[PDB]
């Protein structure tokens, strides 16, 4: 008797009637197969004499059969969503992330525990009908599949991966030609005692990265340390498993973690003994958390409650209407209730402020932007 | 905890 589907359908109806007053853009597209990953590509082309620009998204497939693909889709944003490239992928794409120093390079996480590296300019637009997956690099060192995947934005070719085997693998492919070879992990970090759900390099200091795991711990690691079994700092972050973390791109000391305790925790690297803030509103386990690329105080989180919350830490502690207090805390800026299933991933558009692409379990891809009067 | 990915995804 799990008619949460009844609650879902009715909420969706009320949301669909209220799209015009809460959104400046709503694009909905059903994919052939659901995507577990979503990330805007940094390039954008604006044709002359036209009202739309072309943005690209790195997607993947999650199929039950043996025809998985790494997908690149194009999006026409004002001021149509179509697939552009489909590359044969061994198993479903757990996560796909492009290299910041070369967005042609895309790393993927596979169910076989291998991390695959693709140069999508070295593959045809139509996938190989034979069914063979030909990665430009095969990264080895993991025993189980995972979901944490992070390119170092200050050390080119340094890639981290978090897996269910309780380990974090680091690869240095900067000196390796991408000719289909197998590369073993340069370093394996074993500080966690449970499934490592996410990993992320620090966005400014090339030697630092964070990890979160099912042991409810956030760990801050330094590659300069010789001990790979113990991190620099281990933080009891949450009262349940921690599924995601994300560093602030404008505040070198701030990071956020999302957890199965339904909360998002704010952290300061200078004093990790005190959780800065606890963002509360989510009604179920949180899977993804991402800082806004344009505003240092704006942060978003998504998860199994089929919601995407957008937070504004500058509004923490604000006095609010009693009725307004019923809708949520003051730092809760916006609740995106467009998805009718669990949201797997989401990405902030780095060229169009406040535009977000979110993907859900029901094959639904949504490209949306909250109304200007809400944040402005 | 919720599975990171569903057991059987469906084609559209």
């Amino acid at each position: 008797d799990a008619v949460e589907e009844r609650v879902i359908n009715e909420e969706y109806k009320i949301w669909k009637k209220n799209t015009p007053f809460l959104y400046d853009l709503v694009m909905t597209h059903a994919l052939e197969w659901p995507s577990l990953t979503a990330q805007w590509l940094p390039d954008v082309t604006r044709p002359e004499g036209k009202d739309f620009s072309i943005h690209r998204l790195v997607l993947g497939t999650h199929t039950s059969d043996e025809q998985n693909h790494l997908v690149i889709a194009s999006v026409q944003l004002p001021n149509k969503i179509e697939i552009e490239i489909k590359i044969n992928h061994e198993g479903e794409v757990n996560r796909a992330r492009y290299m910041p120093q070369n967005p042609c390079i895309i790393a993927t996480k596979t169910p076989s525990s291998d991390v695959l590296v693709f140069d999508y300019t070295k593959h045809p637009s139509k996938p190989d009908p034979s069914g063979e997956c030909n990665p430009d690099l095969r990264l080895r060192g993991h025993q189980k599949e995972g979901y944490g995947l992070s390119w170092n934005p200050n050390l080119s070719g340094h890639l981290l991966s978090a897996s269910d085997d309780h380990t974090i693998c680091l690869w240095d492919i900067s000196a390796v030609p991408k000719e289909g070879k197998v590369v073993d992990a340069k370093t394996i970090f074993t500080g966690h005692t449970a499934v490592v759900e996410d990993v992320s390099w620090h966005l400014l200091h090339e030697s630092l990265f964070g990890s979160v795991a099912d042991d409810q711990k956030l760990m801050i690691w330094d590659t300069r340390s010789n001990n790979t079994s113990k991190p620099s700092h281990s933080v009891d972050a949450h009262t349940a498993e921690v599924n995601c973390l994300s560093f602030n791109p404008y505040s070198e000391f701030i990071l956020a973690t999302g957890s199965a305790d339904k909360t998002v925790a704010l952290w300061d690297l200078r004093n990790l003994k005190l959780k800065l803030h606890s963002f509360e509103s989510h009604k179920d386990e949180i899977f993804q958390v991402q800082w806004s690329p344009h505003n240092e105080t704006i942060l978003a989180s998504s998860g199994t409650d089929r919601r995407l919350n957008v937070w504004d830490l500058s509004k923490i502690g604000e006095e609010q209407s009693p009725e307004d207090a019923e809708d949520g805390p003051p730092e809760l800026l916006f609740i995106h209730g467009g998805h009718t299933a669990k949201i797997s991933d989401f990405s902030w558009n780095p060229n169009e402020p406040w535009v977000i692409c979110s993907v859900s379990e029901d094959n639904i891809m949504q490209v949306w932007q909250m109304a200007e009067n809400i944040y402005n | 905890k919720h599975r990171r990915k569903q057991k059987t995804p469906k084609k559209f």
